[PDB]
């Protein structure tokens, strides 16, 4: 799909991705793998989950979802109450099937309705951002448990979510600089995580154009 | 359960709760643990006559070593025929239990509308009931029971001279000889009942230092019940005379109270549950018109991660005003969250 | 051609034969670029099967299904891997060809295989990771991957081609292997 | 028993007394409900010493919620060798109550002339018995004991000095360190026995306000047993000196108890019960002369379900008449008959 | 270990103590028999998440047939994974006591330094306690622990104006909001442990001359142990403000005391033990200056027979002399000895 400015969000991307990544997160995030323990990390990891867990809810009670919008009601019940404020994954070993699961914040709610993308912006020192779904998270302030949080503290988070999730994108860092322009890959993997069927976040991994379906014929294939 | 040999079966059970409370009331929030103990035994006389018992005792563990706070709940033994039904004689539950207990699946804050010894609403002492399973095996679902009451006066041996009996208790809980029944009917997944007891009124509960007055007590209640597809959903009417407690200063002349209760099972575990209470107490002899006994909507869900140990939570949302009839009374008009763990063994 | 029991010791030998034909061969490359792809198919394209390295080339597009997309990963893919190997190696003008000895594997459906290449006009070293994969279908010691220089260039394409199968479909790629296996090498020229 | 590991043997037993009370004084009508509870476990150290222990508890169910009466009737340990003796101290039974057993038979009724601490008549607190079995394996059915008892004074909750000791108790069940001794023989079918013991008064005992005084309560008890061909026939005559309790005036200087009891076993379960007891007194003081303490006649019937689950009916006539002396020692002298059914596990 | 049933685990556990001490002081002579019993259950829900349970009761059997004297110790529920530590709410044992426990080896005396119920240094009400085990599965032998405590004050139904409570109790128990932890180090044989406390006190506990006053009460702990060869040696000193219970004259805002334990188990079953306690008294108030609340040395030993049976005799020397003190504080000052006999099943 085309989108608007196309002079700009090219410069802006390639500064952001060579310059301020390899020297500032690129440094800290190895050390945050190595010096940091394993279960110091997973703690921090179930602590950011638990502060948005009474706001995912919400967003599934709008568009219709009894089953799932109690799920996440008990995991936030059993975290607080049985993980000394989420500290543990209590509910993650309660039940098989009430494991971690993506954040669904209001712009899943207004993408299941239908609604358009518009112009696709990178803000400096925070990569993707969008107006339907990004631009619109600024619609679970006003409820209780995230409007406890005041700006300083609340931006920390951010942050640490951001870390850790770079620990696991270390492995892969190779792919990024592997295509000949970085922009148009990660234009089209933010989007392909939030264009799923009926909204909802992102699908499972997994790629709908015949992923894996020449392996199983091979025989005849593999003489020519 | 931990003995099976010559006919004899024993099933030990029981359930400890740690429990707090958290309100600004001052006057019941703290810790409010708990543990039950008790045996449920089953022997097998022959073919067809059984025979089973029960024996129950609560023990509060939120008290100091100093004191100790201890009473037995349920203490009953009797025999079972095969198809003429069962007779036991002990402390058992009562008949308006029979028809208020798809009422009262609340986790905490159940039962509130009556109390225990109270002109056959809970559980009491000296109970003979005698119940048949089936209308003798003739139809499913019909079940039927007559239970009756003993004489319970004033205290023994202190400064009392009429109404004397071995095990005389304060003039709050006092009944004399009552005859009550109870019946309901569960053709598929509905359920239909109806009790009516009456129990006579001792000298002691006479006294002009309490309100209410009256020779002999009439119960009446009854309710639906719907219990399938995992879908929970119930509702019952009391009318009661002389019978409810009204905070202190004895019971009201006439009260009507109403229970409704809402659950549902999911397949994870977590139960919701939403219930709504009302208790209209009128016609009071004291210059009170018409008053609210009690009245309050809560909220809470309960999530069992096995069939041994479960988490719930609470919300009392109490509505009710304090004026001063309540304020003497002694009943609460504030929120109470409730909130514990319970390991049943 | 290629190995049954060590895929080591085939890509060794495949790599040596490389080598030795370009350089027994050189005039007849720049002569005729189409020459050398023929002499590469029975170096390079030996070793790693089309089917079996069905990613770097139509991997998420193309691919063999729909009835008559068959010419540009399974039929044709053959001559386009030659032209591309004989691309790569017509761009040296005599660098050393380092043959990796035959490292233990075991079994396993991933069997990692590299090897070292050196310019003679001190150009950094080219390393090329060939990992190769124990397919049940094909016995013989095919790459499933094609690295260079210790970049996963296997799946360069992999996330690129699926913008252009979003709106032509499978259908849209058949024709691109042909015409990049019918396009003559370019020679590197030196300056 | 609930376990039965390697010399770790342990058995829990247990019972619900379902009883209500029918009389014309009221100070005793109404119901009698209580259960007990309790394990009993034996241990295997070696080829000849065993050890042992068991504990009793008796909760009375007759009573409301507001309060609950717990009293411990057995908790003893010590350890058993092969053929030489055994000797264990804590909560058991006097020497003297090994040959009085044989006459309290009856399921509800029976060992009314003496009370609860009542020296060495029922079960104590603060016991040193050394037991014995077959006479160091001499002789089959003679057997011996000693036991010895501890001082137990006033407690120590308020300034009464003198004697004073943790365990206190009232004035009415004080002893102190006493030696007593039994020696019971078991024929084929007929029995014999004998016991003497004596314990201490203290000075709390012997004081103004209570009738009989002295230092000495030597105590003196023989038994009668025949238990053969489904027949149990007993007769038991003792002494009592300054150590039987009247009522709640004190303790008879002299008294003469003797009771004798029948019972006859049937095919089908059938047990009639037939007991005498009086308590005659001989040197009553404060006016008191030739006044009977306690005289009643037990008839009633025992029917057998099985070994678990057992009725039984029960009907006591009092003969003796109601004189100041019984009114101002607070002695039933009317007829009671109780008639129930208890479950045993 | 009676039921073992699709994971569910039942535990059954306690012992019978027989205890007659001798002494001069009247408030301790006499037999002191005890008994506990309790259940400890443990429900494995999933692979990497376990249930478990605790309870325990205490029943003095030197008591008469009219009064109890039975109280709970322990009572708490809790939910263990896999490895994140354990985390369970109710009636448990303090962190300080965590520490302290290496201290109190003797049979049946140490650890009279402290008190029930006062604060976080042993069993209460309202604890909720949570331990981490070898630091979320990273080290050996070096755990911390973090606990909590609720407001317990005043009894609600006493007629008070101030902050009370549901479950209160006198005016020597109750505590504020407070917290506390504890850190204790592993090793082959040697043990490093160190717990800090700081909890709130009610306004209750010094409105009158109490001797101590404070807005806050802190808790310093620390010893060292040394478990190896059969060789047990422990030596703990800690420094607390304001919570020490000196007796019935207040509370102490200094005390330090320092106590130590030796051991040897011996290979033929006798455990010969040997400690020492001692309490210093600091700026006490009232005209106190320096005084010693507690000192003596404890000398005895423990013959366990194969596991459960033993018999022990200790002799504790009170190395404090009569005062004017120890008189209104009511602490003894004599030399006892205690024998004891206990019954483990
Ligand atoms: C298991 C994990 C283990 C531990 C893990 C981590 C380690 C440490 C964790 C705890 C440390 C906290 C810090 C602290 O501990 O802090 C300091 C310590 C300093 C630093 C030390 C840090 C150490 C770090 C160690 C790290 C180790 C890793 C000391 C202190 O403790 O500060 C004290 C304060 N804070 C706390 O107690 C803890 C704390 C307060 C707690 C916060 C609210 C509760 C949260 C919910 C709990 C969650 C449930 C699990 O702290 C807070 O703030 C928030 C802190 C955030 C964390 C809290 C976590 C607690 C839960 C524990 C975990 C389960 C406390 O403030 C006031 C409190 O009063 C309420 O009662 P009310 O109901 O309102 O009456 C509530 N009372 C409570 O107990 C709460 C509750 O019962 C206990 C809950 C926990 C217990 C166990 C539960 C677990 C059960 C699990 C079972 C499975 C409470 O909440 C409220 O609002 C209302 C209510 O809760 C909220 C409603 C609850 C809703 C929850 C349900 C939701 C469920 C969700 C499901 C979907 C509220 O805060 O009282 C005095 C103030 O003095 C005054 C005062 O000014 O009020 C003076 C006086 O006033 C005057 C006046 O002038 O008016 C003067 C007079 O002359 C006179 O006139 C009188 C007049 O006659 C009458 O008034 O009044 C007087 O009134 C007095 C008393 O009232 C009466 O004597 O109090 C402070 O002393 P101070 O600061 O030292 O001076
Ligand atoms: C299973 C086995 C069964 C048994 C086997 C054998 C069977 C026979 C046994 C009994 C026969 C004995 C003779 C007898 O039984 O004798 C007669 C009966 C005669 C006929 C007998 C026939 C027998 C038949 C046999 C049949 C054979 C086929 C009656 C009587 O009983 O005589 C009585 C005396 N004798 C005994 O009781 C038995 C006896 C007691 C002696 C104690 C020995 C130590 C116990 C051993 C423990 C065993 C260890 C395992 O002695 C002895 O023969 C020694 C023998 C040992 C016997 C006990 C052993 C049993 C345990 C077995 C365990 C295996 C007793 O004397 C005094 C006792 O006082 C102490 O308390 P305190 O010190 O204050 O605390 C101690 N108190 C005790 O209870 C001891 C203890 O608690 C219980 C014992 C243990 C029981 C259980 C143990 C089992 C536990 C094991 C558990 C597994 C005790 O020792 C003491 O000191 C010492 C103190 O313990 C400390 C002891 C040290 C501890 C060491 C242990 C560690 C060992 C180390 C091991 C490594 C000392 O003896 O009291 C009155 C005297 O009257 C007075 C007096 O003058 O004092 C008058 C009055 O005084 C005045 C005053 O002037 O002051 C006068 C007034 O005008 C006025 O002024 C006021 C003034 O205003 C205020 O004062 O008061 C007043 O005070 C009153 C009372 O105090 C309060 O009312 O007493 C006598 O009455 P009377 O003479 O007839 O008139
Ligand atoms: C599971 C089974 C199936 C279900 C159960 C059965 C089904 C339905 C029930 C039956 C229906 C009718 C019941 C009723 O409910 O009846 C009506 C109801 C009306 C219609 C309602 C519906 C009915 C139909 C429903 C249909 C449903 C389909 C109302 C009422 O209730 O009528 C009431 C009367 N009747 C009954 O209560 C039921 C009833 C009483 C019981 C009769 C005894 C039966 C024996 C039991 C059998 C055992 C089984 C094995 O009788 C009877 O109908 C006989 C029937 C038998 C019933 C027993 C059932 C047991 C079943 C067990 C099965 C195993 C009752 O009369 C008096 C009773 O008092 C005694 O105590 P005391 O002697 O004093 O100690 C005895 N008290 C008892 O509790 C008995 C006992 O405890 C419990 C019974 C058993 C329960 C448990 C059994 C199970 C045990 C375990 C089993 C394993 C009792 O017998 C006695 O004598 C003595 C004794 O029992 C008999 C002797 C013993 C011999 C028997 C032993 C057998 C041994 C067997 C060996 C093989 C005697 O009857 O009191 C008031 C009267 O008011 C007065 C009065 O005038 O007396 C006024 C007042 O007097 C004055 C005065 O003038 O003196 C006037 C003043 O102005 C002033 O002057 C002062 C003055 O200053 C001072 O005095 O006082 C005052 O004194 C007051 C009180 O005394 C004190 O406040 O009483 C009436 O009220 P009212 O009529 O409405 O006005």
């Amino acid at each position: 799909r085309s989108d608007p400015l196309e002079g700009f969000n090219r410069t802006m991307y390639n500064f952001n991705f060579n310059v301020l990544d390899p020297y500032i997160v690129r440094p800290v995030a190895v050390a945050w793998r190595d010096y940091v323990p394993q279960p110091a990390r997973n703690g921090l990891s179930n602590f950011t989950g638990n502060l948005e867990e009474p706001a995912v809810m919400v967003n599934y009670f709008l568009q219709g979802d009894p089953y799932q919008g109690m799920v996440h009601f008990t995991r936030f019940f059993l975290n607080t109450i049985l993980g000394m404020g989420g500290f543990i994954d209590v509910a993650g070993m309660a039940n098989p099937k009430l494991q971690r699961t993506e954040p669904h914040r209001f712009g899943s709610t207004l993408g299941h309705y239908g609604v358009g993308y518009g112009p696709y912006v990178q803000l400096p020192f925070y990569g993707s951002f969008t107006l339907r779904d990004d631009g619109g998270d600024m619609a679970d302030g006003f409820y209780p448990v995230l409007s406890w949080l005041t700006w300083p503290m609340s931006v920390g988070k951010w942050t640490l979510e951001g870390i850790e999730t770079r620990a696991q994108l270390l492995d892969s860092d190779g792919l990024l600089r592997c295509s000949s322009d970085p922009y148009i890959m990660v234009r089209e993997a933010y989007f392909q995580r939030h264009d799923f069927i009926a909204n909802g976040g992102e699908l499972k991994p997994q790629e709908n154009p015949n992923a894996q379906a020449i392996q199983d014929d091979l025989k005849d294939i593999d003489s020519e | 359960e931990v003995y099976n040999k010559d006919g004899n079966k024993l099933d030990l059970y029981g359930k400890v709760d740690g429990l707090h409370y958290f309100s600004d009331n001052k006057d019941v929030d703290g810790d409010q643990t708990y543990m039950r103990l008790g045996f449920k035994g089953e022997t097998q006389v022959t073919d067809q006559l059984t025979g089973y018992g029960q024996w129950e005792y609560q023990i509060q563990g939120n008290s100091a070593e100093n004191e100790n706070n201890s009473w037995t709940r349920v203490a009953f033994a009797g025999l079972k025929f095969q198809d003429v039904g069962s007779f036991d004689y002990g402390r058992n539950y009562g008949v308006v239990y029979d028809v208020t207990s798809w009422t009262d699946v609340l986790p905490e804050f159940g039962g509130d509308t009556y109390g225990s010894d109270n002109f056959m609403q809970q559980r009491g002492n000296g109970f003979a009931t005698y119940r048949n399973t089936d209308f003798f095996g003739l139809v499913d679902g019909l079940n039927f029971a007559v239970q009756y009451q003993g004489k319970n006066g004033n205290p023994s041996g202190e400064g009392f001279t009429s109404g004397v009996t071995n095990n005389g208790r304060d003039a709050l809980r006092q009944n004399g000889d009552g005859v009550g029944g109870s019946i309901t009917y569960d053709y598929e997944g509905f359920g239909i009942g109806g009790a009516i007891s009456s129990s006579k009124r001792t000298d002691a509960q006479n006294t002009a230092a309490y309100i209410g007055n009256g020779d002999r007590a009439e119960t009446y209640t009854g309710g639906l019940k719907y219990d399938a597809n995992n879908i929970y959903l119930a509702a019952q009417y009391t009318q009661t005379y002389n019978a409810t407690r009204v905070g202190s200063l004895g019971w009201a002349n006439k009260a009507q109270n109403f229970e409704a209760v809402a659950q549902y099972q999911f397949d994870f575990g977590l139960r919701p549950s939403l219930a709504y209470l009302q208790s209209k107490g009128k016609n009071l002899g004291r210059g009170y018109d018409d008053e609210d006994i009690l009245k309050y909507v809560d909220v809470g869900a309960t999530y069992y991660f096995n069939k041994n140990m479960s988490t719930y939570v609470d919300y009392k949302i109490n509505l009710l005003d304090d004026n001063q009839f309540t304020r003497d009374a002694g009943i609460n008009t504030d929120n109470i969250v409730a909130l514990g763990l319970v390991y049943q063994f | 051609a290629a190995d049954q029991t060590n895929p080591y010791k085939l890509m060794d030998e495949a790599a040596q034969k490389t080598f030795d034909r370009l350089k027994n061969e050189q005039p007849q490359i720049r002569a005729n670029p189409d020459y050398l792809r023929t002499i590469v198919d029975q170096e390079l394209l030996p070793y790693v099967q089309v089917k079996y390295a069905g990613a770097l080339v139509l991997g998420q597009y193309y691919k063999s299904a729909t009835p008559a997309q068959r010419e540009a990963y399974f039929a044709a893919f053959r001559e386009y891997l030659k032209q591309a190997y004989g691309q790569a190696l017509a761009m040296y003008h005599g660098q050393t060809y380092q043959i990796a000895p035959e490292q233990p594997l075991g079994d396993k459906t991933i069997v990692p295989i590299r090897v070292t290449i050196i310019d003679p006009n001190g150009r950094p070293p080219v390393r090329l990771d060939f990992q190769w994969r124990k397919n049940s279908q094909t016995g013989n010691w095919q790459a499933y991957d094609m690295i260079a220089e210790g970049c996963s260039m296997i799946t360069t394409k992999q996330n690129e081609w699926g913008t252009l199968l979003r709106t032509k479909g499978i259908d849209g790629l058949t024709a691109q292997l042909k015409s990049i296996s019918q396009q003559k090498i370019t020679l590197e020229e030196k300056k």
